[PDB]
């Protein structure tokens, strides 16, 4: 999973950055400056929604279940109870 | 180069009608295997009554 | 050649019992079981 | 504390988005006051606030992580240390005028010519950014490291 | 050029005092336990990290392929 | 061991770990095809594979054994 | 116009997130006059290195004329927020 | 001088004699069954007599196994073809001929053991049609044994 | 003078076997477990008798491993392919008259099981007709061993 | 000498090895877990020992996946295509006895959870016919190792 | 010296494992999406931890492209046709063992993320069955990887 | 130099890749109509927001409009042959990746919308998951991209 | 030089752009009239505004004529082949592309005419996805006529 | 030099260009006079101006009817192969289309009369629709038009 989510990181990084930003790039000097801000934003716009967002969200998930199945297992073993002592907590709520 | 013939694989027959019914008869089995699980019956019931 | 006497022939018969057995196993699948017994 | 963050930051190794994902959980502090003083009736932001500290340091490792792999958004870092290779020594080892053919084809670059050589202080070569192989030399290591 | 020797030299001594020296110098308060498990966690998570990733590239099998003007482009730049 | 083992010198015919690690479960040591990492390798495979299967009767069945053993000698 | 304070901060943050990395890049560029390698040379390709380096001086350019526009948008965002 | 494949044609008329009688004979004991399973329970004197649609379903499977085994006991290497296509004959005719006999045992034998236990006097016309059923695998293994020595 | 590609039949022999077999207990184990869920929640005492389908059912898995084995250990590589399609039809005889006899023994299972609870005197009745089902699983193994070394 | 086209067989047998046992393990985990949550709703208390079901299912896999290795570590270029048959075969013989299993896994956990949650005296009943499945299983494993040796 | 268009079954390869990938995670996808639509309108606060079954989707996906880059790498012109079947086979076996492993995810999803909401103790049974399910996806790329690199 | 037909595999690649994909993101945009039209009798102040997985299917048939003019741009008449099949293959691998992601929107969308209809604070999980969905046409891109130029 | 028979597929080419685009108009159309018929009953006002869905499944219809006209003025005897192949292409793309949008006008417009008459403010959000729809028939006639001049 | 199989493709495109053609109209008949008869029981005064779904069906039939005969004034026997494979295009093209076009004629002419009856005010929207059924018709006609001349 390591290395799976690794690879896929960045690929989608590279294809995003490929098949986006590239084209803000251009021999016309105007055109240039003036598109790249706009192809820029979508750039920006989808590295947050693709990577940031999503792709954070999977390393987060599979970096965590490698903690709860793998690691814990050898271990970690048997429940208990939660502890909930009686306090004055709810102040806010 | 003088029209020449590729050697259209001698016993072609054989390994023709091996490969074709083989993966043929294996992909059938892949597709209705499929089939049967796409369409796994949970049963809608017990709790599906009320989330539906 | 795509196909040889002993292959074809070979098809040509196994075609004819596979449907055969298609139509045996056909009625078998389509074969239920009760849902309840009729009384005490 | 450490392991998952940690992990987190090898599935994630990326620079640049390592600051973002760390200047998110620095804001998600220093709003801390006020955040947490108020009404947070959306439960994906309370959620991702519950765990601001967390965050912050995935992103910190992040970081780390991804100045090692050397990516920053597909980018990489050359900090006029990379010595791979010396591409002068490279025609002198019986390439002259390559760049002709070269017109059509690539050309892998030798091992052991007796001219390149010597690692990368801090993570991978920035060379192999720009390779069109890049997906065999680094892949090959990212499989060997997750296994160890 | 570069040796191998060098930067283990260099990193090795920098973790290593994180995660050696550091818990000797650690706050009496009530997370001397959680800052001195944090201190070497740390340092050994990271140290092996970048150790995989300097030695995987000794005595390569193969350099990298590159394109005509790429390698062009580095002869009149490197 | 690989990394700083071999290098491009002895990169045809280098050995593959992925086979080795596949092989050295099996037992499997052909004469030829696949070069070793290091001399004695075969007999370091063929000892840590049965130390593994060694292990399993251990963790497999020795503790119940004493407790039964040790339930009837207190009964 | 308002336009709503939500949208305006986070016209704010990718107006400074923008101006930062085209800042950056445009260094980049300017600098190592490279890993990017996609200045869009030409196909006529002639013995003249220094055409490389007036390549890139020309997206170093254009990466400050973009970074000007967020720049702008920073400003007119950062108004909006707090007026509204 | 024997085309080759001419021991194909004949080992599968050993299969298909043994393959199609035991599915006609699986069909129907498992309709029998069902039948004999639903009537039994408010009728369970009728138990004994009502197993006979399961022993015939049976008897379909023997005649599959007696060509069968007469087909495997004569196969040789070197088949002249003519004789591989008489067994393979030999073998889809009692095969064919006992599925379809097994069919009519079991939706007949289902249909019986159920009227029979409303209406007693339904019982030896439920065997009389069973019996024509066996006749007609009876049929097919007769011709299957004939055309063996042709 | 042997044909090339001659062992293919009958490695599809004795994989046949086997797959067949394991179909045909496979399914009749799903059936007799499901009506076996469905009867032993109102009457427990009954779950220990009415495994016993399921048992039979592994025995057709039995069948198809004898056989499978048997032939595989037959097998080389200068076959004279004759003896290969003897292979295969011992294969094909014994997987598909096995995987009929899963069927009258999953069918036969589940409606005798939960009948068995409605009327407990079914359970001889129940049991007889699933020998049938054996028997007819046992008959594709007979034919299986005459071919496979013939 | 060796035919061209001869690994195409034994690389399906690695594929199919892993693929129709993966389908197999796939239709047990996924009825299973579908019985578990409505036992778990009505009761979770046996939430930790409705699971074993699934367990099994993926032991099964695990059946393919030791084929499916072994197979691929016994590729060659230079082969002699008899092996490779054997490698299909042992794939197959594997991965769709697997499958088998799987169904037979799936439908009984489904049906023994259900009742379960019901009456709990069905738990052992309900290991025992998953025992056979698991039973089913292995033996296209036998099978399947002793033609890839073979 | 090697056969013409022998990519032609290394490419197929690379393709398929990213083509049967995306079919199994797209409809573990949309099975969990619609039991997440239906869950959370009863339960809004559990839109959060119901999104697991649709990230760890995600992973049959990535395993396509995983494998689907490594067969690229390894495509040029000349190629001993050997190493393409092994490509193919590793590409089918990646792709569709990540197509059980997405039908796996999706199914006990959907009863996974309704049945938490009626029961939150499902919560960890949910997770350990997706992972049986997530496995046979990984079962798939190990054995692609020992294939491909043959 | 090579053989006629050469070009053929390319341009079937071309076409693939725009059938399939839009294929995909008119089944996305047809499921994800019929939920919103619906949805507008409840609660026609998410009309607007209610498009976005309308846009997502767009996307998908984007996807496939860019490789499909790298392929034609890419293929001439005196083609290389191995390029032509790897742009069938790149052609294929985003064609149907964006066909399988179509489903996997078309799905959550209208059960997304449905639920949102219900309960508005299932909005922005329903974006969530569309996400994961264009991601995987996404990945159909990736290796299309790394086959086209290989 | 090149075979008698290229001609063959531009032909095809031309003939199945019209064909799988009129298709498409042609069940769009339907789809939209079914509902149209029955909105009328419940208002007239609408009955002229809700042609546009019609109209729009016309355009798909033109798209195919356009690339129909173009192949068949460019084909001629003496063809190169690979232009053949490239009409032959063009000709499907355009063709199927422009069927899959029928589809999606088809049901967006019928799904979306009779909400509207329930939800007048609807009727934008109509037209905004039939819109998508529209653009995905012209990415269809985009690649087409790269690949005709190409 | 001429190709013999060239007549062939030749007569089958007049064929296809009635019988395709005549299937629609038939189809676009079927359905419009099943409408009309259902009208006719309440709004009787209208029976003679719902007749039109019926006359277009007709026109689709010229279509073809057209199409069919110029090939036939065309056909002969020295055809150069080119000719015949236009002939085939053209009359699949108007034949299919027509097709198309009967099936938009049928669907929309039930469902435009049935609401007719009830809503007068449908009567132009039905014949603007039907209209663009008509026109799709006519475009199959313009594309075999250019071809038969080519």
């Amino acid at each position: 999973r390591l290395w799976a989510l690794s690879l896929a990181h960045a690929q989608l990084s590279e294809v995003l950055w490929t098949m986006v930003i590239h084209i803000g790039l251009h021999v016309r000097s105007l055109a240039g400056g003036l598109g790249l801000f706009f192809i820029f934003a979508a750039f920006a716009t989808l590295t947050v929604a693709i990577l940031l967002i999503m792709e954070g969200l999977s390393a987060f998930l599979h970096a965590l279940r490698l903690h709860w199945v793998e690691f814990q297992n050898k271990f970690y073993t048997g429940t208990g109870f939660k502890f909930l002592p009686f306090s004055f907590e709810h102040i806010r709520e | 180069p003088y029209n020449l013939a590729y050697k259209y694989n001698l016993e072609y027959s054989v390994v023709f009608n091996l490969v074709l019914w083989i993966m043929t008869g294996l992909a059938l089995a892949v597709i209705i295997t499929s089939y049967n699980i796409w369409n796994m019956d949970p049963g809608y019931d017990s709790i599906i009554y009320r989330m539906t | 050649g795509f196909f040889s006497p002993g292959i074809w022939m070979g098809l040509l018969t196994t075609l004819f019992m596979l449907f055969i057995f298609t139509y045996g196993l056909h009625m078998i699948l389509s074969l239920k079981t009760m849902d309840r017994f009729d009384d005490r | 504390v450490i392991t998952f963050p940690f992990l987190f930051a090898v599935m994630f190794g990326d620079f640049g988005h390592g600051i973002l994902m760390t200047l998110f959980a620095v804001w998600m502090v220093l709003r801390e006051s006020r955040i947490l003083s108020q009404k947070n009736e959306n439960e994906m932001f309370s959620m991702v606030f519950s765990g601001r500290y967390i965050i912050l340091l995935m992103g910190l490792f992040s970081i780390y992580t991804g100045l090692i792999y050397n990516d920053c958004f597909s980018k990489s870092l050359n900090i006029f240390g990379s010595s791979w290779s010396v591409r002068p020594m490279f025609t002198i080892g019986n390439w002259t005028e390559e760049t002709l053919l070269g017109s059509s084809v690539l050309q892998l670059n030798p091992a052991i010519p007796g001219v390149f050589g010597g690692p990368y202080p801090f993570g991978i070569d920035p060379i192999w950014n720009i390779a069109t192989n890049k997906l065999t030399f680094l892949n090959s290591f990212k499989m060997k490291m997750s296994v160890i | 050029a570069h040796s191998f020797a060098l930067p283990v030299i260099i990193f090795t001594t920098f973790w290593g005092l994180i995660g050696i020296a550091g818990p000797w110098f650690v706050p009496k308060g009530p997370n001397r336990g959680v800052i001195i498990t944090m201190l070497v966690a740390t340092a050994v998570c990271c140290y092996l990290f970048w150790l995989i990733a300097i030695l995987a590239q000794l005595n390569p099998l193969f350099g990298p392929q590159l394109k005509n003007e790429t390698i062009w482009y580095v002869r009149f730049l490197w | 061991y690989k990394w700083t083992a071999y290098d491009a010198h002895s990169s045809r015919n280098a050995p593959s770990l992925l086979i080795h690690f596949i092989n050295m479960f099996l037992f499997s040591y052909p004469e030829s095809g696949n070069a070793m990492l290091y001399s004695g390798q075969k007999g370091i495979q063929c000892f840590l594979i049965v130390v593994a299967m060694l292990c399993v009767p251990w963790m497999l069945l020795f503790k119940p054994l004493i407790l039964r053993h040790q339930y009837l000698r207190k009964k | 116009l308002c336009c709503g304070p939500k949208l305006a901060a986070c016209g704010i943050v990718l107006s400074a997130w923008g101006v930062i990395m085209l800042i950056m890049l445009g260094i980049f560029f300017n600098v190592h006059s490279l890993i990017e390698d996609v200045p869009f040379t030409e196909k006529d390709f002639e013995n003249g290195p220094q055409n490389i380096y007036n390549l890139y001086e020309q997206v170093s350019y254009n990466c400050f004329i973009a970074a000007g526009l967020y720049l702008l948008l920073g400003g007119f965002s950062f108004c909006q927020v707090r007026l509204n | 001088n024997n085309p080759e494949y001419s021991s194909f044609f004949g080992v599968m008329g050993a299969s298909s004699a043994m393959v199609f009688s035991a599915m006609g004979a699986a069909y129907g004991t498992a309709k029998s069954g069902t039948g004999i399973a639903a009537m039994s329970v408010m009728r369970p004197e009728l138990i004994m007599k009502s197993i006979i649609p399961v022993v015939m379903a049976g008897i379909i499977a023997i005649y599959g196994l007696v060509v069968a085994v007469l087909i495997a006991n004569s196969l040789t290497d070197g088949i002249t073809l003519y004789r591989s296509f008489l067994q393979l004959g030999a073998g889809l005719s009692v095969g064919l001929s006992g599925l379809a006999a097994g069919f009519a045992i079991g939706i007949v034998g289902d249909a019986g053991v159920r009227g029979t236990a409303q209406q007693p006097r339904l019982f030896v016309g439920m065997i009389l049609i069973l019996i024509f059923a066996e006749v007609l695998g009876l049929y097919g293994l007769i011709v299957a044994l004939i055309l063996s020595t042709k």
